[PDB]
């Protein structure tokens, strides 16, 4: 019970209580590659480490052990797994160690191994009851911290608390209407509760989107949604919505706007429709002028949406060769 | 023109690719705003200390780093010692781009070392007497094909790494990243990587792993990491990579996805950002523009004829002033973005990306785009694996010759 920044710390091979132990240096052979030439500190706990693990002691000193192990490093999975297995050996209080591995990810949270830890914890407690609340905690320093979604989706899933998930997402959202991993967790929620068939759904989160893209023209992850919820059923089946794009370009305009007008050209080609040359031509220069002028980063992108659009809704696209 | 800019990031017209937040300011904008503001001081540093632009890849400065660290590191890599596999990929394949022989007291070492973390039990650990794990895993073998001698082609054993393979096989096609271990894209990818390049691929051993990743692909249009996540350029270029080893690379809705990797070129700064609205990172120089190479290729295998001939779907030339004019250490080795310090994962990334973005290849058309001086040029690298194509053939055709453990 003695931190690994304590004052007092002391490095294991002048702990009485593990004189009996004989440190396992690491087998690094004859002539090393990519050595780390580690501090004194870690070399030690790692070396009474390697021989617990060696000798598989299942003992509360050993448990205490991995505690530091994992503090030098909290990427050593093998550390992880004798850790786990000592919780288990022990009968070790899985809420004590709940306490423990929620220090842990506040302190690294961007961490593969601490997630996977606290997933394998609720699992065993079959216990969510602190989940939504912790990771929003986490959440509220790193609005995208991947592991923490990804952690949130799981718990919510395994454990269908849906309930107020939306609620959550429309909090982040105002908070910060760019943050993309709540747009992400906002079609996550409906996909699996309502889904996006309900048209009553379908037009709530349409309308709410226009209206954050009108707040805030510029911000990609709006737009991105607005054509991931639509896009599944196909642009052209919303004939309305292109005359509403339409009437944005004056003031609400971006180069993304002009994006989703060509997506809407290039689905209405697709689907047969009326003044299909118009429509093509239509695209053609709002991939030019993308290409050249409103997004050229893409240039190589819009250049290739521009061929193949005419390579197949050219109105010589299905004439013979010989005609 | 003598008024003519050849840089394109130093053009005029490119400050109007600054950020626009409409006026409406939260975490996200003001955070790209921070970088923007800090790539432009980069860009315009010329122009303020009076000197002509000269972009030089510094070779002998990243050498000494990468041939030091081959052999030694500082605690500061105590957060890597679970991944020293990875730092001896990461380290040769740098090496590999940037044309530097390896000695062959080197690559001996190195073999000797990966048997030491190789367990009894098949698959590579993170060092020696570590358990075994897929990503070191992924890392051991590329390591051992980029030396690619007789010697480095046996450490590998076959035999244990299939039935290690096997035991990390979920019901749903997907693979743990180790026993008792968490299940995302980057497994499917590591598992079909080592199993292809040695040959020991089953006709049982992927059943359902391309289902799996294509479940991983979101309304973004790119994958994430396990079902339903947000699109992210890591697992992303996994599950594309993955696909095109299993030849399944059609189960995705290629034509999203490859709209979602394009506008992840930032506009502004050049590199990538692993996902949208979040900031530019040399290493997806790599993840995100490797991409474009295996896109090209799977919609060429479908006949597409509007593909280019003689460039990848993305900036080609704007990404390589990123990562020359913003991601080099004078000291040596490369990095995130300027303000971050130097590593070799990002030395090794931002490097394969640099050479993925000067050369393009499509069968019998090659056509090469190389901005700064010519001896930037870098080694050309396999999309797939990230490793030199050279090294690629080499060890599959060794692999061929020897039967799929089981016959
Ligand atoms: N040298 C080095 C180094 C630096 C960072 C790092 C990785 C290695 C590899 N891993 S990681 O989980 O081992 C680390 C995260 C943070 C410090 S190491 C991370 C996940 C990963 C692991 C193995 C291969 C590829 C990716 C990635 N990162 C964090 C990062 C890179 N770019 C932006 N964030
Ligand atoms: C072969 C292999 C194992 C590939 C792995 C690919 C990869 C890079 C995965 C990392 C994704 C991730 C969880 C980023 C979180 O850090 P962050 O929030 O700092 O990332 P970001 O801001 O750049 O999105
Ligand atoms: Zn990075």
């Amino acid at each position: 019970f003695l931190s690994l920044d304590s004052p007092t710390y002391v490095l294991y091979r002048d702990r009485a209580e593990w004189a009996d132990i004989d440190p396992v240096p690491q087998n690094d052979g004859p002539s090393p590659v990519v050595q780390i030439i580690y501090s004194e500190k870690f070399r030690d706990v790692y070396d009474y480490f390697r021989a617990v693990l060696q000798r598989d002691e299942r003992s509360e000193r050993a448990f205490k052990l991995t505690r530091d192990a994992i503090e030098l490093n909290a990427a050593n999975y093998t550390v992880w797994h004798f850790r786990r297995v000592l919780l288990r050996s022990l009968q070790k209080d899985l809420q004590e160690e709940m306490n423990y591995i929620i220090a842990i990810i506040e302190e690294q949270p961007k961490n593969y191994q601490v997630w996977h830890h606290r997933r394998v914890l609720v699992e065993w407690l079959k216990d969510p009851s602190q989940e939504l609340e912790f990771i929003a905690d986490i959440l509220n320093q790193d609005a995208k911290n991947y592991h923490a979604w990804q952690h949130r989706q799981w718990v919510i899933q395994e454990f269908r608390l849906w309930d107020n998930e939306l609620q959550y997402v429309d909090q982040l959202l105002k908070e910060d209407v760019r943050n993309n991993s709540v747009w992400n967790q906002r079609h996550f929620v409906i996909s699996n509760t309502t889904g996006y068939s309900d048209r009553a759904v379908l037009e709530r989160e349409v309308q709410y989107t226009l209206e954050m893209i009108k707040l805030v023209p510029h911000n990609e992850s709006a737009w991105n949604y607005l054509k991931g919820i639509l896009q599944d059923r196909g642009l052209s089946r919303y004939p309305n919505l292109l005359n509403q794009l339409l009437d944005l370009q004056p003031s609400h305009s971006s180069p993304y706007l002009i994006a989703f007008l060509v997506d809407i050209y290039e689905d209405m080609l697709e689907n047969q429709c009326d003044n299909k040359e118009d429509i093509l031509n239509k695209a053609l220069e709002l991939c030019e002028i993308l290409a050249k002028e409103k997004d050229t980063i893409r240039k190589e992108y819009w250049r290739y949406i521009g061929r193949s659009l005419q390579s197949k809704h050219s109105r010589e696209s299905d004439i013979p060769a010989s005609v | 023109p003598v008024w003519s800019e050849p840089l394109y990031s130093l053009r005029p017209e490119h400050a109007r690719e600054r950020l626009q937040d409409d006026s409406v300011e939260t975490v996200t904008s003001i955070e790209q705003a921070k970088v923007e503001e800090k790539i432009q001081e980069v860009f315009s540093s010329y122009k303020f200390n009076h000197l002509v632009p000269r972009l030089v890849l510094q070779r002998e400065k990243h050498f000494h780093y990468l041939k030091r660290g081959l052999r030694q590191l500082t605690d500061a890599y105590e957060c890597l010692d679970a991944s020293r596999p990875w730092l001896c990929y990461w380290i040769l394949h740098s090496l590999e781009l940037l044309d530097e022989p390896i000695p062959q007291i080197v690559a001996t070492d190195v073999c000797q070392f990966l048997e030491l973390c190789q367990s009894p039990d098949g698959g590579f650990g993170g060092g020696p007497g570590q358990y075994p794990h897929l990503a070191p895993t992924y890392a051991a073998v590329n390591a051992l094909c980029i030396i690619g001698t007789e010697e480095a082609y046996n450490v590998i054993n076959r035999e244990k790494l299939l039935q290690y393979l096997y035991s990390l096989k979920q019901p749903d096609g997907s693979f743990l990243m180790h026993v008792g271990g968490e299940v995302d894209v980057r497994s499917a990818y590591c598992a079909a990587s080592v199993a292809s390049l040695t040959n020991i691929i089953t006709p049982d051993l992927f059943e359902g792993t391309a289902e799996w990743i294509a479940r991983c692909q979101n309304w973004e249009g790119g994958i994430g990491g396990v079902p339903g996540m947000e699109a992210h350029g890591g697992y992303t270029f996994c599950g594309l990579a993955a696909l095109v080893i299993l030849k399944k690379e059609r189960s995705l809705n290629l034509k999203s996805l490859l709209q979602w990797v394009t506008s992840r070129q930032m506009r502004f700064e050049g590199g990538f950002q692993g996902r949208c609205n979040k900031l530019v990172d040399g290493c997806y120089s790599f993840w995100q523009a490797g991409l474009l190479p295996l896109l090209h290729r799977a919609l060429h295998a479908q006949g597409d004829p509007a593909l280019s001939m003689s460039h990848w779907m993305f900036h080609q030339q704007a990404l390589q002033e990123y990562i020359l004019m913003c991601c080099q250490c004078p000291a040596g080795g490369l990095l995130d973005k300027p303000g971050k310090s130097r590593d070799f994962y990002h030395t090794c990334y931002c490097l394969s990306g640099l050479s993925i973005a000067q050369h393009f290849g499509s069968g019998a058309m090659l056509h090469d785009v190389v901005m700064g001086v010519p001896e930037n040029v870098l080694q050309p690298t396999h999309p797939v694996y990230n490793i030199g194509p050279d090294k690629v053939i080499q060890a599959t055709t060794h692999f061929l010759q020897k039967p799929v453990p089981g016959f």
